[PDB]
RNA sequence: AGGCGGCCCCCUGGACGAAGACUGACGCUCAGGUGCGAAAGCGUGGGGAGCAAACAGGAUUAGAUACCCUGGUAGUCCACGCCGUAAACGAUGUCGACUUGGAGGUUGUGCCCUUGAGGCGUGGCUUCCGGAGCUAACGCGUUAAGUCGACCGCCUGGGGA
RNA sequence: ACUAUGGUUUUUAUU
């Protein structure tokens, strides 16, 4: 990726590249690893903004 | 009419055009130019080159107004919003700084919908 | 490694103090005979009185001023995103990129008179237009290609 | 959904230009935003908040 | 169902939480019949900015009536009626009672000194993954392409039709 | 996302 910018910022957020596909796919989706770490531990992670 | 050799440059870059206005702190807009007035069309009109030559043609339109230093204020989400420093260097101008003046992203029609997360 | 270049870097002329002359005595002069090549070496300044160029003591400095490239286009292929980006040429290499030109219709001309022939091209290449600049106006064409990104 | 007359809360979601601030930059949820916009619309019709700065 | 998004006020078919009391098989399907448009077509009078078949042109090209571009009618819009169209595709007739796990969203409800765009159970809807069974294959997968029970519509090599 | 062209359209082969 690619994809054209629509909100101007001079510094990147590392939000869309290599984090994001390489790695980011087919390793967390649907019950992979599970136990508590990809869902329940994050439901117990406090946030001062939504999330 | 203040003769301070000093002024402000206001840029606005869109997904087709780019606007460049040069103004005095007394509110006198000394000259203005666009990538559209430079004869360009479509995606080429939106380029950092098309913005830079619009600024070089505007620096060529203030060349009897007695000014030597500019402070830059950049606006708009398009490409070509910060190439004006290369136009100042082409015209022999001095620069203070480049400040982003982005207003709050109201409305928010058709952002790129590809992916997410 | 092998480098495939002589990387010269020479000494200036021993009676003019100039480095430009010590490189331009090498044009249209063959097999290094520079002390018996009296029919060509320096003689373009003596035949300019029969050709349209002006001020013979600077006629090579002004000709070179009007033909040199400023950029080179260099791809950065990643996917792509081919990045046909221009970058500026360095302060010695800007002259080496012009070494092969200016003789391309003089070698290759007939009618003898090598010194008068070089003074003809020394007048024609100095126009910043048409001849000697056909590849300079091709770099200008290749500099249009990065504008495709938008 | 409950109030439109006490404007102290509604001024927290509009600019000095009277334009509505997106939920994605206030830490606010969208199912709130959808009704905070209704509270702002109610308070515009009450003439106690501005519609547009034209005006 | 086709489809349905600015605020504000009435009226309205279904779905669901929940404590009491009352019917007492009142249930289901359906030939014929009858109800209803995303669209364009019928047409009288209004409307005309987006977009646009038709259409004047620009072209294009070897050519063009087309791609591309300037302008633009029918039509989309309004009152009132006819037409009943489509891939009308949720690929799954309408009804009855069963089967097997996980995870999200959305809406009640019990309890949280609410890590809480909620949590952990329990009712409704629904989406992705997945098991029995069924399938040539896609897979369907409790809202099934499964299990058969009611009733209807329709069928028996391809083209011709 | 990273730079325009559009037509002609094999016959015997296999005994």
């Amino acid at each position: 990726i690619k994809v054209r910018e629509n909100e101007p910022f001079d510094v990147a957020l590392r939000r869309f590249k290599r984090s994001c596909e390489k790695a980011g796919v087919l390793a967390e989706v649907r019950r992979r690893e599970f136990y508590e770490k990809p869902t329940t531990e994050r439901k117990r992670a406090k946030a001062s903004a939504v999330k | 009419r203040k003769q301070v050799s000093d002024g402000v440059a206001h840029i606005h870059a869109s997904f087709n055009n780019t606007i460049v206005t040069i103004t005095d702190r007394q509110g006198n807009a000394l000259g203005w130019a666009t990538a559209g007035g430079s004869g360009f069309r479509g995606s080429r009109k939106s380029t950092p080159f098309a913005a830079q030559v619009a600024a070089e043609r505007c620096a060529d339109a203030v060349k009897e107004y007695g000014i030597k230093n500019l402070e830059v204020m950049v606006k708009g989400p398009g490409p070509g919003r910060e190439s004006t420093i290369r136009a100042l260097n082409a015209a022999g101008f001095r620069i203070t700084n480049i400040t982003d003046v982005t207003p709050i992203p109201h409305n928010g029609c058709r952002p790129p919908k590809k992916r997410r997360v | 490694r092998r480098r495939v270049i002589g990387q010269r870097k020479i000494l200036p002329d021993p009676k003019f103090g100039s480095e430009l002359l010590a490189k331009f005595v090498n044009i249209l002069m063959v097999d290094g005979k520079k002390s018996t090549a009296e029919s060509i070496v320096y003689s373009a300044l003596e035949t300019l009185a029969q050709r349209s160029g002006k001020s013979e003591l600077e006629a090579f400095e002004v000709a070179l001023e009007n033909v040199r490239p400023t950029v080179e286009v260099k791809s950065r292929r990643v996917g792509g995103s081919t990045y046909q980006v221009p970058v500026e040429v360095r302060p010695v290499r800007r002259n080496a990129l012009a070494m092969r030109w200016i003789v391309e219709a003089a070698r290759k001309r007939g009618d003898k008179s090598m010194a008068l022939r070089l003074a003809n091209e020394l007048s024609d290449a100095a126009e910043n237009k048409g001849t000697a600049v056909k590849k300079r106006e091709d770099v200008h064409r290749m500099a249009e290609a990065n504008k495709a990104f938008a | 959904e409950i109030d439109y007359k006490d404007i102290a809360t509604l001024k927290n979601y509009i600019t000095e230009s009277g334009k509505i601030v997106p939920s994605r930059i206030t830490g606010t949820r969208a199912k709130y935003q959808r009704q905070l916009a209704r509270a702002i619309k109610r308070a515009r019709y009450l003439s106690l908040l501005p519609y547009t700065d034209r005006h």
